[PDB]
């Protein structure tokens, strides 16, 4: 069976019943709501693509994926939120992993730049937190 | 023959 | 869309707390220093969302030897109290690895000596332990049980008719192997006798069980592979033959049954099917001991070597050399090899190392430990500490900690 997707825009798209379904919110929307189609308010057309995509070819974070995720931040975090909102757990995981590869090994001042941060701390701030380590 | 948990080929 | 964007900040913006925290639980300890002084938000996250803790608590769930410290040290009882008393503690922790790593290395140990005061046939051919208690198998046909911290014998099991010779226990049995050619099935709180079998022709030399399966092996070099409906209800599967001397120990786990023998030889079984698969040949005289776990088997021989090898292609992996008499027991965890001898002495063996053909032989042995005035029988370790049993009547606990 097929069941329509609603993204946010208003663009449709038709998905295979059981893909869909890996997507606990939407599966729910189904099976307890009986909504067809299905509305998602907080995902656009261009976020809802890319995540039918990711949860086909997924009918411990491997090589498909990392290709998949060479997006910009901005998309990366619209992705994050995507995966929250529907509840895609391996989803959400392979993204929350691909920040944390991003942070580790990097002094304070490398990740600042990594992701244009400002430094916020007082000179004394600083120092308290940094003799504590 | 004092080991009783271990035997060879024999 | 937008180019960059500061998650760590973001999230918790958005009411999304936990993914920002789920992030930086990722990260190894200086990763999770770094983050900490990367502003203001981000160490409020970490802090707020108690990442040393969970970094403490993700430790104890993922390595032996950090809940082994929880356990021991106490810092345990915290776990599962301000974020800052975490974030301190973690080096104290490390130092106390470090520092264990170390005694390990050098040799630095205290000892505990149980003399076992056999009346006539003296030995401690084979044992067991956890943190309460120590099982053991003796020449004199008993099996005693030992408090774990006060030393003193807390039962006496009598049953068997000659030496008992090998033993396990799990949470409600010990299974104990005897020279009377007989297996014998005992409550593990109470020490009644619950069951016997009768079946192998010669002295049952090894055993192993878990899930409801049991392997023994005999000097009659035969095999028997058992399920265990209960402890009243042990039916034999299948007997395995092949062997031509006595079969001196069996392991297995899911994929393989892992049989040594005096003829010289390892054989490989398939543990659903109870089929050949393999001999791993390659000792020059007899295999004593064996332990089998994953792809590894490591084994001692009457040729004073022990072997690793790989289960799948049959490889030997390396050669240990260094004991000076027969290899009698040997037992292998994470990190190292530990290997008694008939000579009295123990080895702790680097593993790693020795998986590595690249690192030199010389450099294997990390420490040869001598305590023992007879030959070594049956040792058990992990990461704080050796148990050891030998002809010469005692039980030594060698703490590293
Ligand atoms: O023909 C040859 O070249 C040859 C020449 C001399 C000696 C040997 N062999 C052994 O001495 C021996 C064991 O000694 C024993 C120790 C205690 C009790 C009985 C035997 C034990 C094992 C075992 F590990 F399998 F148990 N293996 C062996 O090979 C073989």
């Amino acid at each position: 069976p097929s069941i329509k997707l609603q993204s946010s825009d208003g663009e449709i798209f038709e998905v295979d019943v059981e893909i869909a379904k890996q997507s606990v919110t939407i599966k729910t929307m189904l099976e307890d709501l009986g909504m067809d189609p299905v509305p998602l308010p907080n995902v656009n057309a261009a976020i809802l693509k890319k995540v039918i995509q990711w949860c086909t070819h997924h009918k411990d974070i491997p090589v498909w994926d990392q290709e998949f995720l060479k997006v910009d931040q901005g998309t990366l975090f619209e992705l994050i939120l995507a995966a929250n909102y529907l509840d895609i757990k391996g989803l959400l995981d392979v993204t929350c992993k691909t920040v944390a590869n991003m942070i580790k090994g990097k002094t304070p001042e490398e990740i600042r730049k990594t992701f244009n941060i400002k430094n916020d701390f007082t000179e004394e701030e600083e120092a308290q937190v940094r003799k504590e380590n | 023959y004092l080991d009783s948990g271990i035997h060879s080929g024999a | 869309s937008m180019l960059q964007r500061d998650f760590i900040t973001a999230l918790p913006a958005r009411g999304l707390d936990h993914i920002a925290e789920n992030i930086l639980s990722y990260l190894d300890a200086k990763s999770l220093c770094a983050a900490e002084l990367v502003c203001k938000e981000w160490y409020r996250v970490t802090s707020d969302g108690m990442l040393w803790k969970k970094l403490i608590e993700r430790m104890v769930r993922t390595d032996s030897l950090w809940r082994g410290l929880a356990e021991r040290r106490g810092w345990g009882q915290y776990l599962f109290p301000p974020n800052s008393f975490y974030r301190a503690l973690y080096p104290k922790i490390i130092q106390d690895i470090e520092t264990i790593e170390s005694n390990w290395r050098c040799g630095r140990h205290s000892l505990q000596r149980i003399h076992c005061r056999s009346e006539t046939s003296k030995g401690v051919y084979c044992l067991q332990y956890d943190d309460q208690k120590i099982v053991s198998g003796l020449r004199d046909n008993t099996i005693k049980i030992w408090d774990k911290n006060t030393l003193e014998c807390k039962r006496i099991l009598t049953g068997h008719t000659g030496s008992v010779l090998c033993l396990q226990y799990d949470e409600r049995v010990i299974i104990t192997g005897s020279s009377d050619s007989t297996v014998r099935v005992w409550d593990v709180n109470t020490g009644e006798m619950l069951n016997t079998l009768i079946h192998h022709c010669e002295a049952v030399l090894h055993l192993r069980f878990n899930n409801g399966m049991m392997v023994t092996c005999s000097k009659d070099r035969s095999i028997a592979v058992w399920d265990m409906a209960s402890p009243t209800d042990i039916t034999l599967r299948r007997v395995l033959v092949g062997h031509r001397a006595a079969v001196n120990v069996v392991d297995f786990d899911d994929k393989y049954i892992v049989s040594a023998s005096g003829d010289r030889t390892i054989k490989v079984w398939n543990t659903s099917t109870c089929e050949f698969v393999r001999t791993l040949n390659g000792h020059k005289r007899g295999i004593a001991c064996l332990q089998y776990r994953d792809r590894l088997v490591v084994s001692g021989s009457s040729d004073n070597t022990i072997r690793l090898w790989d289960i799948e292609c049959g490889a030997c992996l390396r050669v240990l050399e260094g004991h000076e008499e027969l290899v009698r027991c040997i037992r292998f965890d994470n990190k190292r090899i530990v290997s008694g001898a008939y000579d009295g002495k123990i080895k702790v063996w680097d593993l790693v190392a020795a998986l590595d053909p690249r690192a030199p032989a010389g450099t294997l042995c990390l420490r040869t430990l001598v305590e023992h005035s007879g030959r070594v029988f049956r040792l058990q370790f992990d990461e704080f500490q050796i148990v050891s049993s030998s002809h010469d009547d005692t039980i030594l606990i060698w703490d590293f900690l």
